């Protein structure tokens, strides 16, 4: 749709301000190294010369710590046991995998927590016997709230010597919530307590993994065909190479940029150059993408080696230009879950506009609540709700035959592409703000909003919108491939 | 395992976290009068931003010092209602920092 030279110029500008802003972030991090070390105790390693890591991130440091401790070995064991079952006798593979999942859950959490998962699953199963979608949703919500209660938190903390084990239990149960809620809703020979235990205690996605729809699990696990061992080895080698590359990139961004430390000390964030501000925003979202690439590629890798078909991994968030697009592609598993359940049952967009505005509102309320329900999560979800609704309304208005005919009459398609990118610039300028509010908390979002739009209304806003305009042109040009079909 | 321990004319309260990176916690001060739910009194975020409950605005001052990992609530012009149990609460804000949340033990405050 565009002359090659124009697209090349847009792409060069896009990579230009990404790398320039990263350079600004790197310089700022270098300048304040001593203060951050004395404040947030930057870690030390020999991975990259004399650089000192910034482990103020919680998910990354936590998951890497565990991966070293136990999870990597247990995943290797799961791989070995899966291959052994497939070779000796595949007829009993599902139950062998279930037993291995129970044993691994016991090893990393002991009986206190395997019992908790079993109790949650059993209660969900019994409630499912009543066969009422409302009952199942209420049971899942109440179980999640119990996970969020205080006395429950204290009793759980009592059992575990190290807090990290308690947080692992919290994440495991937060995801079991979705897994057994999915199964219970589907229930409302295939559906028996043995199958539900097989699904819940599936080790690859036990702790924090892509939400694997029960349909795929039952269909492919019950399958009677598999690839050769040589193909499995080749896939394992390639997947492990890609995972190592992704982990190396995550470590590179952790070392070069102290983005997390800069976001922890709000006073610094409010006195840096605006180029550094945009660089910090982009570095934050890109580090999050790499983190949920590394963490979601290991379960995905294992399930690929088991013959399962996992949800597609997130697509680089430097080519995402919309609330709906990156709600569809970044988190594929959760998106499929939220569409099939949660959204459709309430009514969705097939019954009146109010129906759409309430189905989307309820979906986003549940999504915010699931992540934990803190205040900043509610703000991020409200921002996303407004963005998604506004975008859907604009798309509907454009799709009207009169509007389409007028646009064709007046604006050339080459021109209408420029208008599309111009709108995408604002949409993305709010897409990054919502993500910043989700990551750094309300204060970071307020600092960005004051510094960029209000305090810099004359020219800073225009500069940001122009750079996001080039960004949107590149993003739409790339996304023209997959989005169409 | 972060531990918050309270302490303590006017009365000065405190909440001194230990073994924690206190530069990021958004400490707070919840008070629970008997036969009533716990209610927010004063919250001080990690950027210095301060917020107060409507009933106790101006009279109450909340301050913090990251150097010593301490918080201090200053209650002035006490009234018979203020008698309650005051709970610290050190919770983070942001998906990078995580789901940290360490309610304090709590302390008793009485007048008349
Ligand atoms: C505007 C600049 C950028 C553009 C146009 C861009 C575009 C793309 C595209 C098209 C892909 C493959 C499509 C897909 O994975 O869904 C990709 C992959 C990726 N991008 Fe970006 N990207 C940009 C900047 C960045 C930056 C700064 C990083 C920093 C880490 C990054 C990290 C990644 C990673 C990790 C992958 C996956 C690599 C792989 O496993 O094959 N991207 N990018
Ligand atoms: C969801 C969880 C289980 C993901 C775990 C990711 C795996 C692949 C991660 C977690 C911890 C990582 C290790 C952490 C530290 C080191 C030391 C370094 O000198 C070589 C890489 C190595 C050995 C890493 C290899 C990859 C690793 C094992
Ligand atoms: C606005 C928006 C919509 C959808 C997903 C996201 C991503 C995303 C990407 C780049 S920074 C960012 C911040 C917030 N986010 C998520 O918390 C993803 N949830 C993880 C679940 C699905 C396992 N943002
Ligand atoms: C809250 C949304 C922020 C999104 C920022 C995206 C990155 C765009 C690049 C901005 C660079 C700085 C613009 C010029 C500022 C100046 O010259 O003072």
């Amino acid at each position: 749709m565009l002359p090659r030279w124009e697209l090349a110029l847009y792409l060069l500008a896009s990579l230009g301000f990404h790398f320039y802003s990263f350079y600004e972030v790197y310089k700022v991090s270098r300048e304040h190294e001593e203060e951050l070390d004395q404040e947030f105790e930057l870690e030390t390693d020999t991975l990259f010369g004399g650089l000192k890591k910034d482990a103020t991130d919680f998910e990354w440091s936590f998951w890497m710590e565990w991966g070293k401790q136990w999870l990597v070995w247990l995943l290797l064991g799961h791989m070995v046991v899966s291959q052994m079952a497939t070779l000796l006798a595949r007829k009993h593979r599902p139950w062998i995998l279930m037993l291995y999942g129970m044993w691994a859950c016991w090893c990393v959490l002991g009986t206190p927590g395997v019992a908790m998962v079993l109790l949650h699953t059993t209660i969900s199963f019994c409630v499912a016997q009543f066969r009422s979608q409302l009952l199942t949703w209420l049971c899942s919500l109440l179980l999640l709230s119990t996970l969020r209660l205080q006395g429950v938190e204290e009793v759980k903390r009592r059992w575990y010597k190290t807090e990290n084990e308690y947080y692992l239990l919290q994440f495991t149960l937060t995801v079991r919530c979705l897994y057994y809620t999915n199964f219970s809703l589907e229930l409302c020979t295939s559906y028996s307590f043995p199958w539900m235990l097989a699904y819940v205690f599936y080790y690859p996605v036990l702790h924090n993994g892509p939400i694997l729809s029960f349909s795929e699990f039952i269909k492919q696990m019950q399958q009677q065909e598999h690839d050769s061992l040589k193909a499995s080895l080749c896939v394992l080698a390639l997947g492990l190479g890609r995972l190592l590359c992704w982990w190396w990139l995550a470590e590179l961004m952790a070392h070069l940029m102290y983005m997390h430390a800069i976001y922890s000390s709000i006073p610094l964030l409010e006195t840096v150059s605006c180029w550094t501000l945009g660089g910090l925003a982009l570095a934050q979202v890109l580090f999050f993408y790499v983190k949920y690439l590394v963490l979601f590629g290991v379960p995905a890798l294992l399930m690929r080696l088991d013959g399962l078909t996992p949800p597609a991994l997130p697509r680089c968030v430097s080519t995402m230009f919309s609330f709906t697009g990156m709600w569809r592609y970044f988190d594929v598993g959760l998106h499929n879950f939220l569409i099939r359940y949660v959204y459709i049952p309430v009514g969705g967009s097939q019954h009146g506009l109010l129906g759409t505005l309430f189905s989307t509102a309820m979906t986003f309320a549940f999504v915010s609540y699931w992540h934990g329900g803190y205040d900043y999560l509610w703000c991020w979800a409200a921002l996303n709700w407004l963005g998604v609704t506004v975008e859907n309304g604009v798309r509907r208005l454009v799709e009207t035959p009169c509007i389409q005919d007028s646009l064709a009459r007046y604006f050339s398609p080459q021109a209408r592409r420029r208008f599309h990118a111009a709108l995408a610039s604002c949409s993305t300028s709010m897409l990054i703000l919502s993500n910043l509010v989700f990551l750094g908390g309300n204060e970071v979002g307020k600092t960005y909003w004051n510094r960029i739009f209000i305090q810099g209304w004359p020219w800073v806003t225009l500069s940001v919108l122009g750079f996001l305009y080039c960004y949107s042109h590149v993003g739409i040009a790339w996304a023209q491939t997959y989005a169409t079909d | 395992q972060v531990q918050l321990v309270e302490s303590g004319k006017s009365l000065r309260l405190s909440c001194t976290a230990s073994g924690a990176i206190f530069s990021t916690y958004d400490v707070s001060w919840y008070r629970q009068a008997p036969e009533k739910p716990r209610e927010l009194v004063a919250i001080i975020t990690r950027g210095g931003n301060t917020h107060y409950a409507d009933t106790v605005k101006g009279r109450f001052t909340i301050s913090r010092d990251n150097a010593k990992k301490t918080v201090n609530l200053q209650m002035n012009s006490l009234k018979p209602e203020d008698t309650a149990v005051y709970y610290c609460h050190a919770g983070v804000q942001g998906a990078m920092l995580g789901p940290r949340n360490y309610w304090g033990q709590g302390t008793q405050v009485t007048v008349s």
